[PDB]
């Protein structure tokens, strides 16, 4: 909650920019709001942005920067899911046990549960991840986790 | 999957099949409504205790208390095969659960111990050979629903174990408990034969026992009468030995009196079918029912009974079981006789307050066939002859009182008669053979309240109260043995609870049978002296025991006190208690009926060397002693409608059967303890996601682990050795706190990933910056440069070379 | 630069109509007309505040060089706009950078838009950013 003068500046960084792809003056699109805080480091849900001022749409409401701090600091506070977390969630699709899912099912998760991500995001996240499904068509959701976790820039 | 399972199981696949909804635990749930019972709804909004909901049917909005809704089931219990597991166990659910299986052709559900069975009102494919081969050993478990696997771990388990076996089968007038009962026997039979046959025996004795103790009532066709109590006994092979009969609580009313759209026991139709004409005239009757007055006061024929047709058979039934031909006839004979009492009329007043007879055809007619004097008969049937000490003395009789003394010497004749044949049927199923064990089959009418009720419900609720208890008692043994065989052992009673209380101020000592029986040996007894009586000794004292309420339902009638009974206040009306209890019988028609010819005649009115009450009294403390020396096993039966329509369900009729069943009794029985529960093994790969943080990566460990986490209440839950325990609605939330988080964490693996997208394309978004502002100063500069007055005239002055 | 430096001199070597080594504030309106256009009497005192000393083609270069300096250089121009084609086809989408200019970074006003697309290189709706480039730099030919 209370912000390092480094975290802020970070902050200044990534509104910079965003205020620039979409007309420099000052102003970013709530649209943006939560992919803003994403470029931070942070994970929010669609309802956690939308709880902060985040808008549906393009062309509603523009945010100075005075206005992304309160809602930034907002965000921090949410709950971010841990590898047990999503590795028990994902165990619940498993049947036999053995750390394995259906291409199908694994789709299906993602873009019919929850807050469902589009077809063409899940298409793009299995080749940044590369997660390949083996000969009978089902993968290792184990590593799936872990590639989504360590981010498209390993170590 | 296969051809015999079409009316058992429906489609794992057809259910799973069932997409028209996911489901809201937090906005589904069941609403009271006079319609269906119950139904489905979805909550709106809440202020206080009104909650506000929509009806999925017609779509609109009512009220309701909070108090009043009941939680419903997942899709997941669809057509659940033992309701024992359903996460929410209730009125509505259990209501749901039956309509379900049942409008789908399904007619058998477990629920605990119990076995449900709704009346198809067609007969189905389900009991056929081919079908018995595939129960034969199987436990309940193992295969769909059936009456056959009640049987059929009855007779295993009592090689199994060596003991007696009980199967109790209950359920109100038209449930098709009857049917039932012999599909058990058809079963039992068909699993351990011999090597007509002994079998043949127990399946005409049917023929028979029908003709005297079923008629036609407009509930049922063919309805028994009588409760029956049949133990099968068995050889240390295995096989059946032999069997044996007990009737309870016939009743003798329909001898004289038929209610419109009713008839009387089949057999009096039967004799006069004119089937046999032969016997026509060894019983001095006329082959036209319309024309006695002891039958022709309802209705006279019914479309599924060929009364010409079953009687040749029921007197074939007769020579198949043995009957001499002296005996059978003799039994004709009574019966016939019982016709021409009805019609034996009487002329009134002289110049004196006593009766005289009308004719004699009629009397002669019923003294021929009994074997005594015409005159001796209505001479004591008129002016009778008492038995007062050291002088006995001569009595005057009454129009009313001498019509009232024929009906009684009817009624009074059928029944001795009739257990005259139970006990020469059960000479015939006796083949000396001293077996092992054995298992009894009951059957006697439920535990049903009306808007008029009597001492013949007394008699039926009693009963059945005592045979609750019996249940509750079974259910409170069977959950102690669980529950120490799991370490979990605790507190407990006994189940046989608040039903002492009630039972005893029935037969105890002071109670109200025992004032029934004390004021009956007593000539000038008023109703309101029974009543006077009763209310002195328990109104006031008792709780158990009570004044009249607000009318329930439309149509309650009178009402002298209220009865708790487990089911219910039951309120009773004791008007006639004190003629229906005893049978006044003219001691001199006795007595010369006692020196009757007829051997059969004298043999059903000899004297030694009373009461109903007492009667039924005795009967039942017999057979619940033998009850509670067996292992249960129980039916219950039950009516969808009063129209006889397969497929058709009335809530409000079944309901009221479950809260009088035992089902619904039987549920609150079990929720004292700790009700559903799961094997550790289950627990953590349902619940682990409720406590991932907190999981290593034993088995109880993890489960123990999720519960603290949960900061569960120790109430809440127990813990077992093999299977871990919970309170009912308990797993409930755990259900709905698991949705919740499992879609969190959905949801939060769903952001995580659109945070990854975003973060790869943050550099690419960096650089198309810069990229961008070259191009935006840039084509600025061109576009001002081309627009410097020098340049235009700098560059118009560039063309030579 | 090198040679434009030559061939302003051999370029003010018209701009010379009365040949003085000098031009002048009328003399410029006689080698204008002299092709059509006409810059009028004042489109010279705010236009000859612009030499610091005396004007003559080497105190025009101090003039030219000079509203000239901030730009970039073709490769960093090609290379700007090959920052929105990563499948390399040496073309952008005419919406698309329409887009780019007119929403983003310093937003264009519809005037600067209809200026800049007037003579911008585009076949069946695709944008020529290699061929675009060389115009707005020079080194193939510019039009209004
Ligand atoms: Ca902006
Ligand atoms: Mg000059």
């Amino acid at each position: 909650p209370k912000l390092s003068q480094d975290e802020i500046d970070d902050l200044k960084d990534v509104f910079e920019l965003f205020d620039f792809w979409d007309g420099r003056d000052g102003a970013v699109d709530a649209f943006k709001l939560g992919d803003v805080c994403r470029c931070l480091g942070i994970n929010p849900r669609n309802e956690d942005v939308f709880a902060v001022g985040g808008t549906h749409k393009m062309g509603e409401k523009s945010l100075p920067f005075e206005e992304f701090l309160p809602a930034y600091e907002g965000l921090m506070d949410c709950e971010q899911g841990t590898f047990a977390d999503y590795m028990e969630a994902f165990k619940t699709f498993d049947r036999e046990g053995q750390g394995f899912i259906s291409g199908a099912e694994l789709r299906h998760v993602l873009t019919a549960l929850g807050e469902r991500l589009s077809d063409e995001d899940v298409d793009e996240i299995i080749k940044l991840t590369d997660l390949q499904e083996d000969l009978e068509g089902n993968v290792k959701y184990e590593d799936f986790v872990k590639k989504v976790m360590a981010g498209p820039y390993p170590d | 999957s296969d051809p015999d399972f079409q009316y058992l199981a429906v489609d794992r696949k057809k259910l799973m099949k069932e997409q028209t909804a996911a489901f809201d635990g937090k906005k589904n749930c069941w609403v009271p409504d006079e319609k269906e019972g119950f139904a489905s709804a979805e909550i709106q909004s809440s202020k206080g205790d009104e909650i506000t909901v929509k009806i999925v049917a017609d779509s609109s909005t009512r009220t309701v208390k909070k108090d009043d809704i009941q939680s419903m089931n997942p899709p997941k219990f669809e057509k659940l095969e033992d309701m024992a597991n359903m996460t929410y166990l209730n009125e509505a659910s259990v209501l749901y659960n039956l309509r379900s299986r049942y409008t789908s052709g399904l007619i058998y559900t477990y629920s605990g111990l119990f076995c449900i069975a709704v009346n198809p009102y067609r007969r189905l494919p389900i009991y056929t050979d081919s079908v018995i081969a595939k129960y034969r050993g199987k436990r309940k478990t193992e295969i769909p629903p059936h009456l056959f696997s009640v049987a059929d771990n009855a007779y295993q388990n009592m090689v199994t174990d060596r003991e007696n076996q009980s199967c109790l089968i209950t359920g109100e007038s038209g449930a098709g408990k009857t049917e039932n009962t012999k599909k058990v026997i058809m079963y039992l039979a068909k699993v351990a034969c011999a090597v007509g046959s002994l079998e043949d025996q127990i399946i005409q004795a049917n023929p028979v026992l029908e003709a005297y103790g079923n008629a036609k009532t407009t509930r049922n066709n063919n309805s028994s009468r009588f409760g029956k109590f049949i133990r099968i006994h068995f050889g240390p092979t295995g096989k059946i030995a032999g069997a044996d009969i007990e009737t309870y609580l016939l009743e003798k009313s329909r001898v004289t009196y038929q209610q419109s759209a009713e008839r009387n026991y089949h057999i009096f139709y039967q004799i006069c079918s004119n089937a046999i004409p032969e016997l026509n005239d060894v019983m001095l009757v006329t082959p036209d029912s319309g024309l006695y007055s002891f039958i022709n006061q309802g209705c006279l024929t019914v479309d599924n009974i060929d009364d010409v047709e079953e009687f040749k058979l029921c007197d074939e039934a007769f020579d198949i079981l043995g009957f001499t031909k002296e005996e059978k006839q003799s039994m004709f004979k009574c019966t016939a006789s019982i016709l021409h009492m009805g019609e034996m009329k009487f002329k009134q007043r002289p110049r004196e307050e006593q009766a005289e007879s009308d004719g004699t055809a009629e009397a002669e007619k019923v003294a021929f066939l009994c074997g005594i004097n015409a005159g001796d008969l209505l001479k004591a049937l008129l002016k009778p002859k008492v038995k007062v000490g050291t002088e006995m003395v001569t009595k005057g009789q009454n129009m009313n009182q001498v019509v009232n003394s024929v009906g009684a010497l009817a009624k009074s004749l059928y029944d001795r008669m009739f257990n005259w044949l139970v006990r020469r049927v059960n000479k015939t199923l006796d083949t000396k053979a001293k077996r092992n064990y054995y298992i009894g089959v009951l059957d006697i009418a439920g535990f049903e309240i009306f808007d008029f009720n009597s001492f013949e419900q007394l008699c039926i609720n009693y009963t059945n109260e005592r045979l609750q208890q019996f249940f509750n008692h079974h259910m409170f043994i069977l959950e102690q043995e669980e529950y120490k065989k799991e370490g979990i052992a605790w507190e407990f009673i006994d189940f046989g609870m608040d039903l002492q209380m009630c039972i005893d101020l029935i037969e105890k000592p002071m109670g109200i049978l025992s004032i029934l029986e004390e004021e009956c040996m007593f000539p000038k007894a008023d109703d309101k002296s029974f009543q006077d009586k009763l209310y002195q000794n328990h109104m006031g004292k008792n709780r158990m025991f009570t004044k009249p309420g607000k009318p329930t339902r439309p149509n309650q009638g009178p009402a002298h006190f209220e009865l708790h009974h487990y089911a219910g206040n039951v309120p009773y009306s004791i008007t006639g208690w004190l003629e229906k209890n005893k049978d006044p019988i003219n001691e001199n028609v006795v007595a010369l009926l006692g020196a009757s010819k007829e051997p059969l005649v004298a043999e059903l009115f000899k004297a030694p060397e009373q009461t109903i009450s007492a009667v039924h009294r005795e009967s039942l403390n017999k057979l619940m002693k033998n009850l509670y020396s067996t292992h249960p096993h129980f039916v219950r039966c039950i009516i969808p409608n009063e129209l006889k329509q397969p497929g058709l369900v009335d809530a409000e009729l079944v309901l009221h059967q479950l809260q009088c069943n035992g089902v619904l009794e039987g549920i609150r029985i079990c929720r004292k303890g700790f009700p559903s529960r799961l094997i550790y093994s289950e627990f953590k790969q349902r619940y682990s996601i409720l406590a991932p943080n907190a999981i290593p990566q034993d088995g109880k460990t993890v489960s123990e682990k999720i519960l603290a986490g949960l900061q569960m209440d120790p109430a809440e839950y127990r813990l077992g050795t093999t299977k871990v325990f919970f309170k009912a609605g308990v797993l409930g939330n755990l259900e709905e706190m698991r949705d919740e988080r499992l879609s969190k964490i959905i949801s939060m693996f769903q952001a995580h990933i659109r945070g990854y997208l975003i973060r790869k394309a943050y550099k690419k978004l960096q650089d198309q910056r810069i990229g961008l502002s070259v191009i935006q100063r840039n084509i600025r500069k061109w576009l001002v440069l081309r627009n410097w007055q020098w340049w235009k005239l700098y560059s118009k002055v560039k063309p030579l070379l | 630069p090198q040679k434009q430096i030559q061939e302003m001199k051999e370029a003010f070597s018209m701009i010379d109509v009365d040949r003085d080594g000098f031009v002048s504030k009328e003399d410029i309106k006689a080698i204008s007309e002299q092709l059509g256009r006409a810059p009028d009497d004042k489109e010279l005192t705010a236009m000859l505040k612009e030499a610091p000393g005396p004007l003559n083609f080497t105190m025009f270069l101090s003039i030219f060089s000079d509203k000239l300096s901030g730009t970039d250089s073709e490769e960093t121009i090609r290379n700007a706009f090959a920052m929105f084609d990563e499948q390399e086809t040496k073309k952008l989408n005419i919406e698309y950078i329409k887009d780019l200019l007119e929403n983003m970074g310093d937003n264009f006003n519809k005037d600067e838009m209809r200026m800049t697309f007037k003579e911008a290189p585009v076949e069946g709706g695709k944008f020529d950013y290699v061929k675009f480039t060389a115009m707005i730099k020079g080194s193939g030919e510019e039009e209004a």
